RNA sequence: GUGAGUAAAAUUUGG
RNA sequence: AAAUCUUUCUCAC
């Protein structure tokens, strides 16, 4: 049926691929791909481009986001336990945590400056050392990323150690500043289709426009050229340590660590191997590996060849393309003046996935094609009822209900179909708030949120510091007396004003209802 | 006094060394990029062959045939699907059957093209059921029109082998369709044929969460005139049957791979392309190494069929 | 002995930051999993009952939207809406209210939203989320 | 239904 | 048996 649409169709409708199948083989075929590309015999890994032009960043402090540290989200651990070296897969969290247990460390930031104010790499921090820490921070675990659309065969993604992460968000927060600074494209609020908008902008002066992607990304971006970049913006000892890290890496497949030299293994500095290119010349609007160029003649179409492979972005031979027409990034497809393609384009479908979630889902999809003109209102008003039938199908038994009140949706045993207008202008029984997609998060989301904190790699024992004051700054420091203090000090708070849970609060509803 | 990112530390010189001493890439060959004009349909026609001369088709359409009605009332359904179960000797236990294996081929299963049936009325309840069954395996669950039977598949071993199946456990959902291929089944005066899917837990969440009806009334918003196709997919004015798209999309729901989609991008740029790298454009319609199975291997060749149809009914 | 030792040994003091990061229980993840896990336990039907009589009776009944301009169709084009956060006294009221000190802290914060638009009125005003095909202004 | 161990225990699966 | 290295664990209360 995408086949046979009138405009541009992604064929997004329907969930990506997923299998039960292990990451050993893919994790194995992009490593001999990149030691392939190593040999120089597949692909070019060897950076020619003069990175001059770009700023250097060198004097500016070093300033770490604590947040981006710490996350619900897998990592890789190492421990020593007779000799050999064992990696965990446990959470961000507790990798980060561990990492500042082993450094004595109450921060990321102080376990940073130790590291870089160190007379030698024997040095002890805590119970490591810099050199300890370089040789832990190479190993990486393999999984699989699936549900990738138009992936039959699924990729291998990789978990680092918290150490790496540490360093490597330091030099993507400059690296992306650095972006920033050399294009206005690049800036930090700028969404895919406002960059659609932009390419359009800049490429229309020209006749033809080169719709490029590269092959091999990861595999293709060595040490050395982020070494290069990195040097380029003045990173120092941060970059020659990631660099060296990078250089040494091991995967971890099944029960065999494989030595991986070349690559950066998927995605692992998105805006340096950006910068690579876009430190080399202008002439290009590139994110990660999806670049979109413009020329007039053969010669300037060999200049841009010439110029992608200089700076390691092996055009990919089996997707790009020219045209005239129609200007294709980030998924977006636009025309030559800037306007959306007609076509459903990147819309993509909402499996079930929970009685409330799914609606609430389906209809911020709604919302975003009947803003952005994909489709008219009424059609956006119909597919709401279908789904909302189809839900009252998959959902109406006594498995998920037991209630039968009228403003209940029908997939919950009411009779309630409200219109997507009604539910768009709040114009609707409080129950249906949740499934505004500014609303509050749905009973199935935090049912499944909590279960989620209930899992093995995320189960802890500790007492949470919950329902927090919104004047205590997070980087305070708190001991477990504190802890004790303040959550006694809010229960009984709590207990002065006949509560026993905190409310939920809502910005949207908060400050619709204000006076 | 406070430490800046390019600060130097007493180890960058060793580190340095350390990295100079490690090898490092040998500069690659400079590709020789001719641009042509995208493929036209008789490199579809060609990719469509290639995959029919390799494979071939099967007798009937298996599973895919589970979509229209088996013509039994549910009593009927039920008594067959339990006596199809009690036949193939699956252990009963606690009410539910189990499907027990000890030794393993390790031969991939034969793969041919599905031809496919008339229609797919019940495409919605086919999903919801599959949806269902692996979440509540062991007994037969029913709809309005028909019904499956879902089988965990463990392991034997001995007195206490398994009795429950776990997170990674495999099913085999069993259905029913019309008689009239090899895979019939008679009990009692009731016949239908038994076809049977072997599904990991991932594959079969994946299928059941497919809405089929809010994907077919997207589609059909922006849509252009679907011919009548024929059970190989061919355009067949005389004799050939619209409905038959509704069966490539429940095929598209089947497929956990989803080849399809990488098939409806490449053609999204093909069509989108004025000018394209000479024979390696082309090969990104070959995708089937990229996949294995009967069921995604139809998929793939149903959508180069549509591919095709698209390029000789409506050319751009 | 204590939780907080066995958690962060060898350290008597961490940031808030790193300690509330270890009871994260408010991450939602679109999985397949969703609904083995919601049918588990009949963990959503006792949920639905709960928010039923212990939640749903205490949400604002917020008004609906009523203004709405005369549109037309237009050039794709990014429409940048802002939400201002809470003020520290609105903050700190609240929180002695009673609310989540969470979401109230999680509010300080001004928020920008970048959407794309493909509508436009004679007086070029921005619209509320899914209806500025039909036109329902913001009008702040 | 509670916790614990294993290069893993399903929010699995990373940037 | 099949979409075939997958259909998987142990211990205490
Ligand atoms: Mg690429
Ligand atoms: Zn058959």
């Amino acid at each position: 049926m995408w086949a046979f649409q009138e405009g541009v169709c992604k064929g997004n409708l329907l969930s990506g691929p997923t299998s039960m199948k292990a990451p050993d083989s893919a994790a194995r075929e992009s490593i001999d791909r990149a030691s392939e590309i190593m040999t120089g015999k597949s692909y070019n890994a060897v950076h020619t481009g003069d990175l001059s032009k770009l700023p250097n960043q060198g004097e500016s402090p070093l300033r770490i986001v604590d947040s981006d540290l710490y996350s619900e989200r897998s990592c890789c651990w190492v421990i020593e336990k007779e000799g050999r070296v064992v990696c965990k897969s446990t959470t961000l969290t507790r990798g980060m945590t561990s990492l500042l247990n082993t450094t004595k460390c109450s921060s990321p930031s102080e376990l940073i400056c130790k590291v870089l104010t160190v007379e030698s790499l024997s040095e002890k921090i805590g119970d490591t050392s810099v050199e300890e820490l370089l040789s832990h921070g190479r190993y990486f675990k393999c999984a699989l990323r699936d549900q990738e659309r138009g992936k039959p065969k699924s990729r291998a993604i990789f978990l680092s150690h918290p150490f790496f992460r540490l360093l490597s968000s330091v030099v993507e927060t400059h690296a992306r500043s650095v972006l920033s600074k050399v294009s206005a494209v690049y800036t930090a609020t700028a969404s895919a289709e406002q960059r659609a908008m932009m390419a359009a902008q800049v490429v229309e002066s020209r006749k033809h426009v080169l719709n490029g992607d590269c092959t091999k990304y990861n595999e293709a971006i060595d040490a050395d050229t982020l070494l290069k970049v990195w040097d380029a913006i003045g990173m120092g000892s941060i970059g020659v340590m990631l660099a060296y890290m990078v250089r040494r890496k091991c995967v971890l497949i099944k029960d065999t660590l494989v030595e991986c030299p070349g690559g950066m293994l998927m995605g692992m500095f998105n805006a340096t191997a950006t910068l690579a290119l876009q430190g080399t010349t202008d002439r290009f609007l590139s994110f990660s590996d999806d670049f979109i160029t413009s020329f007039n003649s053969p010669a300037e179409l060999r200049e841009i060849e010439d110029l992608l492979f200089a700076s390691c972005h092996n055009l990919s031979l089996k997707k790009s393309y020219i045209s005239v027409a129609s200007l294709e990034i980030n998924s977006c497809t636009l025309t030559r003046d800037g306007d959306l393609a007609t076509g459903l384009g990147c819309t993509a479908g909402v499996p079930f996935r929970g009685p409330l979630v799914t609606l609430k889902q389906t209809a911020a999809m709604l919302s975003g094609a009947v803003d952005s003109g994909v489709m008219p209102f009424h059609s956006a008003e119909r597919l709401f009822q279908i789904k909302q039938q189809e839900c009252a199908y998959r959902y109406n038994n006594p498995t998920y209900t037991t209630r039968n009140e009228d403003f209940l949706p029908t997939c919950l045993g009411g009779k309630t179909v409200i219109s997507f207008q009604s539910l768009l202008t709040w114009d609707c029984h409080p129950f249906w708030y949740q499934v505004h997609p500014d609303g509050p998060d749905t009973i199935d989301q935090k049912v499944l949120s909590v279960l989620a904190s209930k899992t093995r790699r995320r189960r802890t024992r500790l007492e949470a510091l919950s329902d927090l004051d919104p004047l205590v700054p997070h980087r305070l420091l708190v001991s477990e007396s504190d802890v004790s203090k303040i959550r006694a000090a809010r229960q009984a708070h709590l207990k002065s004003l006949g509560l026993e849970q905190p409310t939920n609060f809502n910005y949207a509803i908060y400050k619709a209802v204000q006076p | 006094g406070v430490v800046k990112v390019g600060h130097k530390a007493s180890y960058d010189a060793e580190l340095r060394e350390r990295l100079l001493e490690l090898p490092h890439p040998k500069s690659g060959p400079k590709p020789r990029i001719e641009w042509v004009a995208p493929p036209r349909l008789a490199d579809i026609s060609k990719e469509t062959a290639e995959l029919k001369r390799q494979y071939g088709f099967f007798e009937c359409s298996k599973f895919l045939a589970c979509g229209e009605e088996c013509g039994l009332d549910q009593e009927a359904r039920e008594l067959i699907l339990n006596e199809y179960a009690r036949d193939r000797e699956f252990e009963f236990r606690n009410g539910g059957w189990i499907q027990r294996y000890t030794v393993a081929s390790h031969k991939p299963a034969t793969q041919k093209i599905l031809p496919l049936p008339a229609s797919a009325p019940l495409a919605r309840e086919l999903l919801m059921l599959i949806a269902r069954s692996t979440t509540q395996a062991g007994k037969v669950l029913h709809s309005d029109n028909t019904s499956i039977l879902a089988v965990p598949v463990m392991r034997d071993s001995g007195k206490h082998s398994k009795r429950r199946p776990t997170a990674s456990t495999h099913h085999l959902v069993v259905g029913l369709s019309k008689p009239g291929c090899e895979h019939d089944f008679e009990f009692d005066g009731y016949r239908a044929a038994v076809h049977v899917m072997h599904l990991d837990p991932k594959q079969s969440a994946n299928i059941g969460e497919q809405d089929f009806v809010s994907t077919r009334e997207i589609y059909k918003l922006d849509m252009l005139e679907l011919p009548p196709i024929s059970r190989k997919g061919d355009l067949d004015r005389a004799s050939g049957l619209e409905t038959r798209w509704d069966v490539i999309l429940l095929l598209e729901c089947l497929d956990s791979t989803r080849v399809s989609q990488a098939v409806a991008q490449h053609f999204n740029r093909h069509r989108l392309a004025l000018s394209v790298c000479k024979d390696e454009f082309r090969k990104g319609y070959q995708l089937a190494s990229e996949i294995r199975g009967t069921i995604p291997l139809s998929s793939l060749y149903y959508s180069l069929c549509a591919v095709r149809l698209r390029m000789t009914v409506h050319p751009f | 002995m204590s939780q907080f030792g066995k958690s962060f040994k060898g350290r008597t003091e961490v940031t808030i930051t790193e300690y509330r990061s270890h009871t994260v229980k408010d991450v939602h993840r679109s999985l397949l999993t969703a609904d083995k896990s919601l049918r588990k336990s009949f963990c959503f039907r006792n949920a639905l009952n709960q928010f039923l009589d212990k939640d749903l009776p205490l949400l604002p009944i917020r008004p609906k939207l009523e203004s709405r301009v005369a549109v037309k169709k237009s050039k794709l084009r990014s429409q940048l809406s802002f939400r201002p956060g809470l003020t520290q006294e609105e903050a700190i009221d609240l929180y002695n209210k009673g609310y989540d000190g969470d979401s109230v802290s999680g509010a300080l914060q001004d928020r920008v939203v970048n959407e794309p638009v493909a509508y436009s009125s004679a007086d070029n005003d921005k619209f509320h989320r899914g209806l500025a095909a039909l036109g329902y202004t913001l009008a702040d």
